[PDB]
């Protein structure tokens, strides 16, 4: 299985993405720029269904959900194992505010 | 518990992220992507069952087996030591999900 | 001794006004510092190779391509100047000085090239020919200041090999071969495979005796960081910048240091 972000601070999500191999969740046929705040995640949201949903990517994430659309994804709960969403922190705080899961961890 | 582990090794990344800046300039990044000497990212699955749920257990490169290195930067080192080594604390707070939704 | 007075002395005065001046608010100073480069357009070829220094890094990180296009953000005149894939590394041969050597030496393109670490081998051949370039227009005090940078490049590179790149086919011979006293006794390197060897090949040279020191910091990091972070602590001799010579080099790596410093700083 593969996992990568691909919606991220860019470095941050290099620095565990693509060293020895797989090319981050084989960018040379899925996956994307690991640079974030060119758009909002509905691009990232897409990727996620070309990426995730693609039965390839397993663990995705989400750098604090400053503009992950908590809501819409909320709804990756149905198939948590090819939609296990993170929240990382670092240029933006990890906390327990709404999120993809994390929002659901909170009921 | 292991929620805080996503904010210390992160804080950690960011440190090695800012050692490698100040050696290096700006990374390579594009083709290599640059930052880490670790993790090919490749996981893999395992179901354990609890009280006859089928709780999934994740492993994956620097958390597990489908792991390679080769050279990496300059704090190449730094950077696996801080930013790939966030990815054992991903593994496991991923795994910890994944088992809290099957038991929901 | 008269032919600095004969010419270049105002531009001399200039550089040396600027330097004692000097001390995205890291981009704005790189800006500030690249504008103040430029305006100041003999003298010419020293300024010339000054940029080609960087502009090997700059070619070398526009020969991907692969997101390529993201080396327009990066396009600082001081090292990204347009002026300074095998079809496309032909056309980038000219008006360098280290491409007509790197065309045939890394012929191969991206197969010698590698972003994993051949691209490092790659840049390093040019850093290479660009210091032996540099080193060729002799006749200043500036020719010990950049055999003692290209020591610290080769050695770094060499503690690198050693440490971890040897698995990365940088053995004993790559030491010298691929990885860029150096230039006559860099042998000693090539068996340092230890930060203990480290220390003991440091020995050979007195001056390079204790730089090494414990090794923790400095020497930790790969590619080229082990040496030339000796060479960053030693500045301190740059800083001197005795009159009536060149000091257009120093000035522009003081700026270079200070822009770096920025960066480390940045959110304190």
């Amino acid at each position: 299985s593969a996992l990568i972000a691909m919606i991220a601070d860019e470095d941050t999500v290099t620095g565990f993405l693509l060293a020895g191999v797989g090319n981050v969740d084989l960018r040379r046929k899925t996956n994307y720029l690991i640079v974030d705040s060119k758009t909002t995640v509905k691009a990232i949201e897409d990727a996620f269904k070309e990426f995730t949903t693609k039965e390839d990517i397993a663990i995705v994430l989400i750098s604090q959900y400053v503009a992950n659309m908590i809501r819409f994804l909320v709804d990756s709960y149905n198939k948590p194992i090819p939609a296990i969403l993170e929240i990382p922190s670092k240029d933006h705080p990890y906390d327990p505010a709404h999120d993809s899961v994390l929002s659901r961890v909170k009921n | 518990t292991t929620k805080e582990s996503m904010g210390e090794v992160m804080k950690d990344s960011s440190f090695a992220l800012i050692e490698a800046k100040y050696v290096a300039g700006e990374n390579i990044k594009h083709i290599v992507l640059e930052n880490v000497q670790n993790a090919s990212i490749k996981v893999r699955s395992r179901q354990e069952n609890i009280a006859g749920v089928k709780i999934p257990k994740f492993e994956y490169f620097t958390d597990g087996e489908t792991k390679n290195d080769l050279t990496g930067l300059a704090r190449g080192g730094q950077q696996v030591q801080q930013c790939r080594a966030a990815y054992v604390k991903a593994i496991e707070l991923l795994v910890e999900l994944a088992s809290l939704q099957t038991s929901f | 001794a008269m032919t600095f007075n004969i010419h270049g002395g105002y531009l001399e005065a200039i550089v040396r006004g600027y330097r004692a001046g000097l001390l995205t608010i890291v981009e704005k100073c790189t800006l500030k510092l690249v504008d103040e480069y430029k305006h100041m357009l003999p003298l010419s070829t020293f300024l010339e190779y000054i940029t080609y220094g960087h502009m090997i890094d700059n070619v070398v990180l526009i020969v991907t391509g692969r997101d390529v296009q993201e080396l327009l953000e990066k396009c600082h005149p001081l090292g990204m100047f347009d002026s300074i894939m095998r079809e496309l590394y032909r056309l980038v041969l000219v008006d360098t000085p280290l491409a007509p050597y790197f065309s045939e030496c890394i012929t191969s393109e991206d197969l010698d090239d590698m972003n994993i670490e051949i691209m490092r081998n790659t840049l390093y051949k040019a850093y290479l020919e660009d210091f032996y370039k540099f080193c060729q227009k002799l006749g200043g005090a500036t020719a010990e200041i950049m055999s003692d940078l290209l020591a610290f490049e080769a050695d770094r590179r060499a503690v690198n090999i050693t440490i971890n790149s040897i698995g990365t086919e940088l053995t004993r011979d790559d030491r010298r071969k691929l990885y860029s006293l150096y230039p006559y006794g860099h042998e000693e390197l090539a068996v340092c495979e230890d930060i203990d060897q480290v220390r003991g090949v440091m020995e050979k040279y007195p001056p390079y005796q204790s730089i090494f020191s414990k090794l923790s910091y400095g020497e930790s990091q790969m590619l080229d960081k082990a040496f030339y972070e000796e060479e960053v602590k030693r500045l301190c001799l740059a800083f001197e910048q005795q009159f009536h010579y060149g000091v257009f080099f120093a000035y522009m790596r003081l700026r270079e240091q200070e822009i770096r410093n920025l960066m480390w700083i940045s959110e304190c």
